């Protein structure tokens, strides 16, 4: 028996246009469309859809990445008020957390017969030769939020005698993933993890090792130097005065005083060194998080990520601007949205790690340069969503 | 003319709605009669039905005149029919067609009416034919077939014909078959006997399904007039250009001339149309004549010579790999070429863009790069080698050093001038004796009034007073002051990140002639130095410029 899957009223399905493919992405999905198709998972559509919902193939293995941005949006009340599944606070704590996908498990349950139209998508064709391939799903798609959260009850039975047996383990479900954690040997945590590939392997079910104990904040680095110029002091200034803003109790006075005149750049000025005080003050609050800001469930997270130079990138997180629940840097023939598509995915998946949520990216490129290749690299089963950002001058050195 | 055995599609009305309860107007007795012919003849075919009182629906009928025509106005029925699902995402570019040795044109022959229509929905299609003067019950029918001008008739036509065409399709994966609205193309690369064989083959296997096309004698034969192309076997071109002789130029012969100009820059390389497009500025009537400038005379003769001669474009070779060429043609102006054999073009084109107000010649080209780029994965499903007119070290430093995240996909240099360089670069660290300008801005939101100027560590200084400007534009009139007065070497320290920003991204061009005339100075200069500090928080040098902008403004 189906779960009724009831839309928000006023607004209804998705009405997505289908993003240009190359020929190698549409036979790979036509492929896979095929046998879907002959196992009763998806079925083709006439013109009397008007819904759609656009489709992608990511990677030897061509896998299919549908985009339900949309239709997640327009279904909220179901997956996070009706269906919700609450997130552990104890998963960030862990020293592993493995990431195992549980895709394949939603295609055994069938999706409500009224919904299905809901999850419309096309197969495009090359130079429009012939009308895209139209199909909606029988079953519960992969890339829905709906689907863990009708998946829910069989997932916790499923998992029960293995959580019985292993208390200090924390299992999480994200939409298509199960995260993993413990504070178990790294060998006897990956032997507790093949343990429940096993669990998993009964009921038809089938690797990313993270350590969120090892996550430390990115802290506002201030020089240390021998000598300073007129111009590092005003460097140093701007630095401060923009994280007096975020961090309570940042003093700028005293630095300030030594900037006196229309005094030459490069005249190096010998500190008075009672200003020290300062500079020493600021560097201690800067190390230790930011008092007064706290996670709101209620609000939405909000990634930027700026483009550092030699393969570095750095990305604050926040719900009000200025006030970071976290902050931290990404390192790598790469280029720069193959970087950018890695920082992204790293930056969701320690989100989804520690408020259950990804957050909405404010993203250092442009729109078209970014929609014709993030698909390239993308390797996560997610599309978090995202807005096309010309990044400060400043917040670039004030994050270096 | 049959009506095909084809299952229907269910059609619904919008949630919350009813069928249409169009009154029908009184119409003279030449139209009703006309009508009552074209009706009768219509339910002979089974097109149409008689229905009974009992049907509470109406759409309105009308009649036009030699021969008389039927004209349903479905106006309300289509406010009230549900969406479907839009046909296609694009229209077939012949340069996207593979090469063919035989191709053949079937039209369908009454399309719409050849295609049946959900029972259950027939009920909303019903219309009256009104008796003379409106005095007795009007003759009353409904539609059995898709009807023209109704809303899901073009959707549920092409899903049939797609439907149809799949059994063929399969039986025969050696010949292409392209499907635009009624027409068919189809080809293969049999020699034309076993070709036309196969076309009577496809042509028998659509009339099994109550779908009629030509016969060899009707059907249609290269070369090939369709949307302003003119196809050929083994070339295709735009159908002829001719670019009128005018005394006087109207707005509408301006947009009729850029419009065939454009539509021309797809085989023709070179077109330019920005003069042309300029004249087009200022919301001026139709009939109104735009005198032509110098430099719009200039870009027709160039545009004309370009046409003089014919040009056509080659087919697609899926084996071999796309080459684009790109060129700088002048100021925002860039052109480009598509082709797989050296010189023997499939497309041409052109891009000219202002993403913003102030920009360069590197983020010009990459971002022609980008929207060739997307034009080749829609006609061809790959991505075209690009040949570029920038060296390597130029396009390395200019994203090594960048904000943006920027990508141009596999590229080589061609040299083919002008050239794509950046004009001026900024210097990374401050300038040892060299002069410091402390610049600043400052305007009257109340008057507009404003003041700009400078505060040099050497005693230097300077205050020039604005009447009509902004808090940006004296802050940008302060760092052009400070690069008029200053030599070959300078370090400038402005509280503006707006002047600061423009400045980084090294522009060339803007729309704004105080941001070119700050660009002239960056070019001549040796070494500028560019630094921003907070405003209004006492910092020295800054504070000396603060209350000398602020005095009478502020
Ligand atoms: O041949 C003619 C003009 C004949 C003519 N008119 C006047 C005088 C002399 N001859 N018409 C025509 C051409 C096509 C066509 C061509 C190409 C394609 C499609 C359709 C569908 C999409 C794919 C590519 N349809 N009808």
């Amino acid at each position: 028996e189906t779960v009724p899957v009831k839309l928000k009223p006023g607004m209804d399905g998705p009405k997505v246009k289908q993003w240009p493919l190359t020929e190698e992405k549409i036979k790979a999905l036509v492929e896979i469309c095929t046998e879907m198709e002959k196992e009763g998972k998806i079925s083709k559509i006439g013109p009397e859809n008007p819904y759609n919902t656009p489709v992608f193939a990511i990677k030897t293995k061509w896998r299919k990445l549908v985009d339900f941005r949309e239709l997640n949006k327009r279904t909220q009340d179901f997956w996070e008020v009706q269906l919700g599944i609450p997130h552990p606070a104890g998963l960030k704590k862990k020293k592993s957390v493995t990431v195992l996908d549980v895709g394949d498990a939603y295609f055994s349950v069938p999706l409500d017969e009224d919904f299905r139209k809901y999850t419309a998508f096309t197969i495009p064709s090359i130079n429009n030769e012939t009308p895209g391939i139209r199909y909606q799903y029988n079953v519960l798609p992969q890339g829905w939020k709906g689907s863990p959260a009708i998946f829910q009850s069989s997932m916790t039975k499923i998992l029960e005698p293995f959580r019985k047996q292993n208390p200090d383990i924390v299992i999480y479900q994200y939409m298509d993933d199960l995260y993993v954690g413990s504070d178990l040997e790294i060998g006897q945590h990956r032997t507790k993890i093949e343990e429940l590939r096993q669990h998993l392997l009964r009921w038809g079910l089938t690797g990313y090792e993270l350590h969120p104990d090892k996550w430390t904040v990115q802290p506002i680095v201030l020089p240390e130097k021998d000598s300073w110029t007129v111009n590092d002091i005003q460097k140093l200034v701007g630095k401060l005065n923009w994280a007096s803003q975020i961090y309570p109790g940042i003093k700028v006075r005293q630095l300030c005083k030594l900037l006196r005149g229309t005094k030459a750049l490069t005249e190096v000025i010998p500190l008075t060194e009672e200003a020290e005080l300062e500079l020493a003050e600021n560097r201690e609050i800067l190390k230790e998080p930011v008092h007064g800001v706290y996670y709101d469930p209620s609000k939405d997270l909000i990634a930027e990520i700026q483009k550092q130079g030699q393969g570095q990138w750095t990305y604050q997180i926040y719900q009000e601007p200025f006030k970071n629940l976290k902050t931290g840097k990404y390192a790598r023939h790469t280029n720069d949205v193959k970087q950018l598509t890695e920082a992204v995915q790293k930056i969701t998946t320690e989100s989804i790690v520690i408020w259950g949520k990804t957050p909405k990216f404010k993203l250092p490129i442009q729109k078209e340069t970014w929609e014709t290749w993030w698909t390239e690299y993308w390797q996560a089963t997610w599309i978090p969503e995202w807005e096309f950002v010309n990044t400060p001058p400043l917040v670039k050195l004030w994050y270096q | 003319s049959p009506i095909s055995p084809i299952e229907t599609v269910p059609v619904k009305l919008k949630p919350g709605m009813d069928g249409p309860k169009v009154k029908q107007w009184p119409l003279t007795e030449e139209k009703i009669k006309a009508l009552v012919e074209i009706c009768t003849e219509m339910e002979k075919e089974g097109k149409i039905s008689k229905i009974g009182p009992e049907n509470p629906y109406n759409t309105p009928v009308f009649a036009i005149k030699t021969k008389w025509r039927k004209l349903v106005d479905f106006r309300e029925l289509n406010k009230r029919t549900q969406d479907f699902w839009e046909v296609q995402l694009g229209i077939p570019h012949p340069a996207g067609l593979k090469k063919k040795k035989s191709v053949t044109v079937l039209d369908v022959g009454d399309a719409y009416f050849s295609v049946p229509l959900d029972e259950d929905f027939r009920k909303y299609t019903a219309f009256t034919i009104p008796s003379i003067n409106n005095e007795t019950p009007g003759i009353r029918y409904q539609y059995n077939v898709l009807p023209q001008g109704w809303k899901g008739s073009p959707a549920i036509f092409q899903s049939s014909m797609t439907k149809i065409l799949e059994p063929f399709r399969k039986q025969n994966p050696d010949i292409v078959i392209y499907q635009y609205m009624d027409d068919l193309y189809v080809g293969s690369d049999l020699e034309i006997g076993q070709h036309r064989t196969k076309i009577e083959e496809l042509r028998q296997h659509l009339l099994r399904w109550g779908l009629t096309t030509p016969d060899k004698k009707h059907q249609k034969e290269p070369p090939f007039l369709w949307m302003g192309y003119e196809l050929h076997p083994d070339k295709w071109t735009v159908q002829p250009i001719v670019l009128p002789e005018k005394d006087s130029w109207t707005v509408n012969d301006i947009q009729k001339l850029v419009g065939k100009l454009n539509w021309a820059s797809q085989i023709y390389p070179g077109i330019k149309v920005r003069q042309l497009c300029k004249l087009l500025r200022g919301t001026k009537a139709l009939t109104e004549v735009i005198p032509l400038t110098e430099e719009a005379e200039l870009e027709l003769a160039e545009n004309r010579e370009i046409l003089k001669e014919p040009v056509h474009g080659v087919y697609y070779d899926p084996s071999k790999d796309l080459i684009a060429e790109i060129q700088k043609q002048g100021q925002g102006q860039w052109t480009y070429q598509i082709y797989q054999e050296p010189f023997k073009n499939l497309k041409t084109g052109k891009y000219a863009r202002m993403r913003g107000a102030h920009t360069n010649d590197v983020k010009q080209l990459t971002e022609a790069v980008q929207k060739i780029t997307t034009e080749s994965i829609v006609i061809w499903g790959k991505t075209p080698k690009f040949k570029l007119p920038i060296q390597k070290e130029t396009w390395e430093t200019w994203w090594t050093e960048y904000w943006q995240a920027t990508w141009i996909p596999e590229w080589e240099f061609v040299n083919t001038p002008p050239l794509v360089k950046l004009w001026y670069q900024l210097e990374k660290e401050p300038i040892v004796g060299a002069e410091t300008f402390y610049v600043d801005g400052a305007a009257n939101r109340e008057t507009k009034l404003g003041k700009a100027g400078y505060v040099t560590n050497r005693g230097r200084q300077k205050v020039v007073t604005l009447t009509d400007t902004t808090n940006q534009k004296t802050e940008l009139q302060a760092i052009y002051l400070a690069l008029q007065d200053s030599g070959l070497e300078v370090n400038i320290v402005t509280d503006s990140q707006y002047a600061l920003g423009i400045i980084q991204a090294q522009p060339d061009q803007s729309e704004s002639e105080l941001v070119n005339q700050i660009i002239e100075q960056l070019i001549k200069k040796e070494k500028v130095y560019l630094a921003w500090v907070p405003a209004h928080k006492g910092i020295g040098g800054n504070e000396q410029v603060d209350k000398l902008v602020s005095a009478g403004i502020r």
